[PDB]
C-alpha cells in the first residue's frame, strides 16, 4: 500500500 | 565538510513490482528490501550481490525491519498480517495476526523483544516477539497510520498518520504522552539521541522537532513529496545529513543544521520511495517504485 496512490486518489 | 561525495556504485535488479522499503542490517552486513510483489530480498551491503529471496506473504509488503542482532526480520503486508522471519534459513518463524486492514509500518525495539506496527485500521499494535501474541492495541489515530518507531531505549513509541497528528506513547502502559498537531504526516522517526523527531508531511516538507519542548527546530524543503509516504534518515557516519527520497526521482541530502540542500542524487527513473543509511560506512541505499523497481547503492 506504500507503493500506491490510493489515499491521494480520493 | 560542506558537501558529501555520494556516487553511484551498484544498481540492484530483481524485484518485479515496485519496491517499498530498504533497510540495512544493524551489523552493516546485509540490506533487506521489500516489494509489492510479496517478496523480501536480502543483498550484500558492500558488493550488491543478491543473496536470497524470502517469500510467504499473500499480498504486497509495505515495510521491513531488522532485529538488533541482525538475525530476525519483520514484515508488514497487505494481507493484514506481519511476519517474523529467520533471515538465515528464510523460514517464517511467526505470523502476527490482528490488524483488520493493510499493515503499513513495523519496527523492532532495541531489545528486539517487542514489535510495533501501524495499519490502515488506524491503530498501533505492540506484539511480543517470542510468542507472536498481540500485547497492546492502542487506538492511535483517526486515519491510516504511516510510520511507527521506537526510541533509543525502547521506552517510547512515536506514530504518525494521515489525520495530521504525531503522537508519543509510553511503551509500558500504552498511554499517549505527547501529541503534536493539518496536512497528512507521512513519516516519523526519532533522532539517534532520542531527543528529536523527524516528521515528513505531504506538503513537500520535512521538519525536525524537539518533542521535549514541542517545538519545530528545523525545516527542510526543495524536494517533492505530496502523495507517498517516503522514508527519511539521519546520516551520522560522516557529516550530519538528512537524506530522503522524492517524487521527482531524486535523492535529497540536506545539511542538518544549515538545512541547505547539499546534494541531489540522480539515477532512479521513478519516485524514490525509500532510503537507508549504512550504520558504519557512508553508504546510502535508495529504492524507487515501478517503471524503475531497482535499488541503488551510493558511497561517499
Amino acid at each position: 500500500a506504500r507503493t500506491t496512490s490510493q489515499l491521494y486518489d480520493a | 565538510p560542506v558537501k558529501p561525495n555520494y556516487a553511484l556504485k551498484f544498481t540492484l535488479a530483481g524485484h518485479t513490482k515496485a519496491v517499498s522499503s530498504v533497510k540495512f542490517s544493524p551489523n552493516g552486513e546485509w540490506l533487506a528490501s521489500s516489494s509489492a510483489d510479496k517478496l523480501i530480498k536480502i543483498w550484500g551491503a558492500y558488493d550488491g550481490k543478491f543473496e536470497k529471496t524470502i517469500s510467504g506473504h499473500k499480498l504486497g509488503i509495505s515495510d521491513v525491519a531488522w532485529s538488533s542482532d541482525s538475525n530476525l526480520l519483520v514484515s508488514a503486508s497487505d494481507d493484514k498480517t506481519l511476519k517474523i522471519w529467520d533471515v538465515s534459513s528464510g523460514k517464517c518463524l511467526k505470523t502476527l495476526k490482528g490488524h483488520s486492514n493493510y499493515v503499513f509500518c513495523c519496527n523492532f525495539n532495541p531489545q528486539s523483544n517487542l514489535i510495533v506496527s501501524g495499519s490502515f485500521d488506524e491503530s498501533v499494535r505492540i506484539w511480543d516477539v517470542k510468542t507472536g501474541k498481540c500485547l497492546k492495541t492502542l487506538p492511535a489515530h483517526s486515519d491510516p497510520v504511516s510510520a511507527v518507531h521506537f526510541n533509543r531505549d525502547g521506552s517510547l513509541i512515536v506514530s504518525s498518520s494521515y489525520d495530521g497528528l504525531c503522537r508519543i506513547w509510553d511503551t509500558a502502559s500504552g498511554q499517549c504522552l505527547k501529541t503534536l498537531i493539518n496536512p497528512p504526516v507521512s513519516f516519523v522517526k526519532f533522532s539517534p539521541n532520542g531527543k528529536y523527531i523527524l516528521a515528513a508531511t505531504l506538503d513537500n516538507t520535512l521538519k525536525l522537532w524537539d518533542y521535549s519542548k514541542g517545538k519545530c527546530l528545523k525545516t527542510y524543503t526543495g524536494h517533492k513529496n505530496e502523495k507517498y509516504c517516503i522514508f527519511a534518515n539521519f546520516s551520522v557516519t560522516g557529516g550530519k545529513w538528512i537524506v530522503s527520497g522524492s517524487e521527482d526521482n531524486l535523492v535529497y541530502i540536506w545539511n542538518l543544521q544549515t538545512k541547505e540542500i547539499v546534494q541531489k542524487l540522480q539515477g532512479h527513473t521513478d519516485v524514490v520511495i525509500s532510503t537507508a543509511c549504512h550504520p558504519t560506512e557512508n553508504i546510502i541505499a535508495s529504492a524507487a517504485l515501478e517503471n524503475d523497481k531497482t535499488i541503488k547503492l551510493w558511497k561517499s
